[PDB]
């Protein structure tokens, strides 16, 4: 199986200079093709970056020309991206592709957030949402978790570790004031809570979190 | 600097209908060895772009008989012969004849879906968070349709509308509805000073707002 893999900080500071890691394993990047570094801004538009041949020639685009990067490693089966004088506009999922127009080879990597900002990272507070007597009649239970005051992006939330996911809805996170607020909300029926445990686990990277919180009801 | 306009900006087609999206560039794509390089590409939410079509019409390993691409010089088209909810996601076409490559906006395709009235639930602040000494109220609007959907806040019976965070997810591609968050945050005091808290939510489906609310001397 072929595959491609970004690596790299996700906060840099704008001036800093950032730097990207790709690594593929099931090719060499020495035989065939050309290796590229596009990107994706929040908006949803593309930008291809630039690409260095298996024979070790780069090509770049000119908007970027300027302060643009791209080596490799052969030895490691590795090719790097540098990007100088970061800004904010410049914060954006950084992807590694290979690809012919012409054969059927094609391969992306899972891209990688890199957000730009002076702004500190700051571990989340997760809390568990109850009902306050809602869990009556209907038949399903709506439950959540709010994780709030966190930076930069992303988080991980699950339920019970994975093992649920049915009707589980993760909200896209929101920034208010130099910080980010998400949130959480999963359904089950009114026989699964409060009999039978329901938790939400978090996990910030770039803190290195790891909260697990139970939904328990309050007694009132 | 090759522009790449696609049509429309946002597609809404419903399940087992087909669909089209147009792609047109500012100047040929057809190159002198007589190819067109111009591929389709598919991202689905939380996922990489994905190539479905190269050389204009030339489906790519796993992509669907459904999907057909055509065109010539300035104008190709992306037909799906019949949509499905795995088809939910943004369509971009790409040039690669001209440097630099360029991608075109991207077109959102959307699920054209049965009218559906959000089940709503409200929760009042978790103790855990008071004693930090603020509190989000937090209120969900789970699985309906279409997106137009209003939320609006009451404390003791009169509308706040300064601390709103609100959140939309993207259309589920399991039953093509749309949810979501809004979170009213107040400092510890304020929450204490007042006691009746209503999330309440305007849509297509009811004459009459959906309420939902508590009171924070109850629990």
């Amino acid at each position: 199986g072929v595959q491609l893999q970004e690596s790299g900080p996700g906060l840099v500071k704008p001036s800093q200079s950032l730097s990207l890691t790709c690594t593929v394993t099931g090719y060499s990047i020495t035989s065939d093709y050309a290796w590229n570094w596009i990107r994706q801004f929040p908006g949803n538009k593309l930008e291809w970056m630039g690409y260095i041949t298996y024979s070790g020639s780069t090509g770049y685009n000119p908007s970027l020309k300027s302060r643009i990067s791209i080596t490799r490693d052969t030895s490691k089966n590795q090719f790097f991206l540098q990007l100088n004088s970061v800004t904010t506009e410049d914060t954006a999922t950084y992807y590694c592709a290979s690809y012919d127009d012409y054969t059927w080879f094609t391969y992306w990597g899972q891209g990688t957030l890199v957000t730009v900002s002076a702004a500190k990272t700051t571990p989340p507070s997760v809390y568990p949402l109850a009902p306050g007597s809602a869990a009556q009649t209907n038949s399903m239970v709506t439950l959540g978790c709010l994780v709030k005051g966190y930076f930069p992006e992303p988080v991980t939330v699950t339920w019970n570790s994975g093992s649920l996911s049915s009707g589980v809805h993760t909200f896209p996170a929101v920034l208010q004031s130099d910080l980010y607020t998400l949130s959480s909300s999963v359904t089950v029926p009114s026989s699964p809570r409060p009999s039978e445990t329901v938790t939400c686990n978090v996990a910030h990277p770039a803190s290195s979190t790891k909260v697990d919180k139970k939904i328990v009801p309050r007694d009132c | 600097d090759v522009q790449m306009t696609q049509t429309p900006l946002t597609l809404s087609v419903t399940i087992g209908q087909p669909a089209s999206i147009s792609c047109e560039s500012s100047q040929s794509l057809l190159y002198s060895n007589g190819k067109t390089y111009l591929n389709w590409l598919l991202q689905r939410p939380g996922q990489s772009p994905k190539r479905l079509i190269y050389l204009v019409s030339k489906l790519d390993s796993g992509v669907p008989d459904r999907f057909t691409g055509s065109g010539s010089g300035t104008d190709f088209t992306l037909r799906i012969s019949r949509v499905e909810a795995e088809d939910l996601g943004v369509y971009y076409c790409v040039q690669g004849t001209h440097f630099p490559r360029t991608f075109g906006g991207g077109t959102k395709l959307e699920i054209k879906r049965a009218d559906a009235a959000p089940t709503v639930s409200i929760f009042p602040p978790s103790s855990e968070q008071l004693t930090s000494g603020g509190a989000s109220v937090v209120c969900f609007l789970n699985n309906f349709y279409p997106k137009d959907i209003n939320v609006k806040w009451k404390i003791d019976g009169s509308e706040r509308q300064n601390g709103v965070l609100n959140s939309w997810t993207d259309q589920d591609s399991k039953d093509s509805t749309y949810s979501m968050s809004s979170t009213l945050t107040l400092t510890k005091d304020e929450y204490e000073r007042h006691n009746s808290y209503t999330c309440e939510a305007t849509h297509k489906t009811s004459t009459s707002p959906i309420v939902k609310s508590f009171n924070r001397n109850e629990c």
